[PDB]
């Protein structure tokens, strides 16, 4: 478990991911829909990216989101 | 009449024995590591069934492999537990299935 | 003349040994690997009267355990880290073929184990006779043993080709054994595309015996388990009674099992598989239709991996047109609905 | 206390059952995060189109942790 | 006319009783509660001789503890539900100002105590001498120990002041204590205005002693603490050698530790805490300007409720107005900011 | 010079002594639960002191209920923990400090 920091952060962690996995742009807009360019600002920081879609992207990644205290 | 001691990763985590009623696996009340199968979970300790759980009969041999073997001593396929005891020590994966003695 | 382990043309200085430096590297570790076995075939290897014509090509097939004493390959009794496959005493040349099959998975960019074709000491001055050699993939590095186990296990199956009821249907399809599949390892669009691919791939070239046993389940990474490397991989395509009594070993979809329904590629004017059905089975895993569309056209471009990899390849010129002739129809299918 | 969020639905009820277990109104969060009470309302029935900067603002105000695993 | 436990307008049977039945409810439970004690003060509370004038009112005070035996309280030599503050022989009166003062806090909304103003038995024909009453926190639902520690063990003090160096200097301020407490308990919003508001209304009312002792950590949710209740409020205001001694029991902001640097109120033509060192502190907890501001208008609104409660209490005249003159002064530097 | 048994929720959780060199509270070995303090974390079970620990000090009375203790009791001016033994039925909270 890793405690997010920032959005910054999260974005950065899905985007380590995304290359771990070998997972290109592209084929990441076909299957969520959200375009290059907003998946580009996502992996950057997400703070101005709608939720729904950080969510997807965590989503088709294979990222659990857990919350705590 | 057999009480095979099951053995992952080098250490014995359990014992499959075979009786009237059928087969039992059972995991030591003692082992708390990884499963040997997501079929027999680390959770439950006890497992019963009537003929050789799909896990084990899975460890079996296929047509060669089991051909080879049925030649030395030959085995009618009658009993499913004594061919895997002749590959105990030549199973696929971190599994070794060796006799209680 | 083309590299016995990477299939690419040897060079002025690996033309005459038959191995390339880069593929002796990739099978072994070393560039002094000696792919030249020390033994003969029936010193290993023994030919017992057959079972009966009506088992899988596998059920007749030998193999053998080797390590790598150095430099060397050695025979030994039990748990080794390579397994040489000699082709069945009936199929002459399969050992080519699953090095050739096994050769495009890994140009396709598919997770296999190393592997490449070995010789056997000669008895006299007959020609040299090949046997498929495959690193084992539940070891690590330094050959200690990787925890891995079958699908047919894991999903409490009796039978590799899911024929578990009162009838002769299969009850298991390729749809419910990848919905089982994502509920165990690690669900993500890489895992999907690559298992999707590997069913697409089993059809296209012919490989019709990709059971539930041909599925593992490796546990590497802790807890969370991994789909295990394509192997056994071979085209059955070679073989017409073998090829003709199975498109798949398993039916497609989950509609099928049991025999309930036909796949809607059998209600068709074609009367077997075709695209429509396995974008029913990307639907099913998840993949979106505009990902799907593409997934399909980049298997069409990868037609000239295949049209090469099999014409470099140690496999007969007859062998090789019966696997390209499989290829052509089916990759043609992939077009339909 | 870890909760694996299943939808982003799922994530602003949670954050929502949190403020009112703490007695905060929505009036408090827009004078501290500066997001409106009608961004906050859409937020605590289902943040999906609230932008991610919001719903993580909220969840560090209301001392509610944000963590990644497999 | 009013409760000695609530403070609000006793009706027409309750007038002779001095309590109401929502009062003695409150603190015990049963509206059966007897709050006329069956003992004497000097029974119990020995007269101890004058230490030295340097030790702040609270050294001067005595303690009893208490239990609640069905509805009669009884003296305990360890252990009690209930601790009875009767005034230091020095101080009469002090009883009615910390019953006065953690009424106020309670109907400001702060987590407080249950508490009130108990009689000794005479022993002859005397007017009645209270004591201030208050349940202890380190008790659950039933007489249960709940753990808790004080501020200046958990940060390590061995000051309450925080006069750790070679000098009479202080080492530790609200801003550093409220940064301390930000990393122990959970963070929210909520905890952080409750807290930002019990050191402002400490500085508004004259309470000049509420130093690491007076802060505390319960262990309720088991692993991470919470802020204890609010307790020992008293306002110092009625004892001018003691209300001009500080104007606070520590320095407001991290800036005076050591006494490096004044608060911008001190440099300021006021020479004294100003609504913009509250800023200050409220700023290095996080909370934004747009809500201290609205914090300000809420304690301007709450105005009300101070006159009130100190004018409906059992405090001298003389007491309460020395109370109301600190606060109005104090709350009329609150707008002296940014 | 003593040896004392610190007790949280009426269990033993750990022992404070003290000797030439100065004081040292230690948790016992097998004590995997809920820390005294927030000062002396569960995962360091060692702590080493020169002086009495501050969460130790500050269990000690100060003024009125110090004042009379000490003129029926007359201890050593500086006995830091020989107070604390005295008043370990009766702390705040769960601690107990209680003879060895």
């Amino acid at each position: 478990l890793l405690t997010i920091e920032t959005p910054r952060h999260l974005g950065e962690q899905l985007n380590a991911r995304r290359k771990e996995l070998g997972i290109d742009l592209y084929t990441l807009e076909l299957q969520t829909g959200i375009s290059t360019s907003t998946l580009k600002r996502l992996f950057k920081d997400p703070e101005q990216v709608k939720f729904g879609s950080v969510f997807a992207v965590a989503n088709v990644l294979g990222v659990k989101l857990c919350i705590g205290e | 009449h057999r009480r095979v001691k099951v053995l992952l990763y080098g250490q014995v985590v359990g014992e499959l024995s075979q009786n009237d009623s059928g087969f039992l696996f059972q995991y030591a009340h003692d082992y708390h590591g990884p499963a040997i199968s997501i079929s027999l979970p680390v959770a439950q300790r006890q497992f019963p069934s009537e003929t050789l759980h799909p896990y084990f009969a899975s460890l079996a041999p296929e047509g060669w492999l089991r051909q080879r073997y049925s030649q030395i001593q030959h085995r009618d396929e009658n009993d499913l537990l004594g061919m895997l005891i002749d590959n105990g020590k030549n199973l696929l994966g971190a599994i070794q299935i060796l006799p209680w003695e | 003349a083309n590299c016995r382990i990477l299939l690419t043309p040897l060079n002025e200085r690996d033309e005459q040994r038959g191995y390339s430096t880069q593929g002796l590297k990739r099978l072994s570790g070393t560039a002094k690997l000696n792919p030249r076995l020390g033994f003969t075939r029936t010193q290993f290897v023994q030919e017992l009267p057959r079972q009966q014509k009506g088992m899988a090509i596998s059920g007749y097939q030998p193999k053998l355990q080797l390590v790598l004493d150095e430099g060397e390959f050695r025979v030994v009794d039990h748990q080794g880290n390579f397994i040489l496959k000699p082709s069945p005493a009936d199929f002459p040349g399969l050992a080519e073929n699953e090095h050739a099959t096994m050769t495009l998975m890994s140009r396709l960019g598919f997770d296999v184990p190393v592997h490449g074709l070995l010789s056997f000491a000669p008895q006299s001055e007959e020609e040299l006779e090949y046997a498929f050699v495959i690193r084992r993939y539940d070891r690590d590095n330094k050959g200690l043993p990787v925890h891995q186990e079958q699908l047919d296990g894991a999903m409490q199956i009796t039978d590799k080709y899911g024929k578990t009821g009162n009838d002769n249907e299969q009850y298991v399809s390729y749809e419910t054994l990848a919905r089982f599949l994502v509920a165990h390892v690690n669900d993500n669009i890489a895992f999907k595309i690559d298992l999707f691919r590997r069913i697409v791939y089993a059809w296209l070239l012919g490989n019709n015996d990709m059971h539930l046993r041909n599925f593992g389940l490796v546990y590497s990474d802790g807890l969370t388990p991994a789909l295990a490397p394509v192997y056994d991989f071979v085209s059955v395509a070679p073989y017409p009674e073998y090829f003709y009594s199975n498109y798949l070993a398993l039916p497609l979809l989950t509609r099928e099992e049991g025999g309930r329904e036909l796949a809607p590629g059998f209600h068709s004017d074609y009367g077997e598989y075709i695209g429509q059905d396995f974008l029913l089975l990307g639907e099913s895993m998840g993949l979106a239709p505009r990902l799907l569309e593409k997934l399909f056209q980049d298997i069409r471009k990868e037609n000239a991996i295949v049209m090469e990899t099999y014409e470099q390849s140690f496999m007969t010129q007859d062998h090789i047109q019966a696997v390209l002739q499989c290829y052509r129809h089916r990759l043609g299918l992939l077009h339909h609905h």
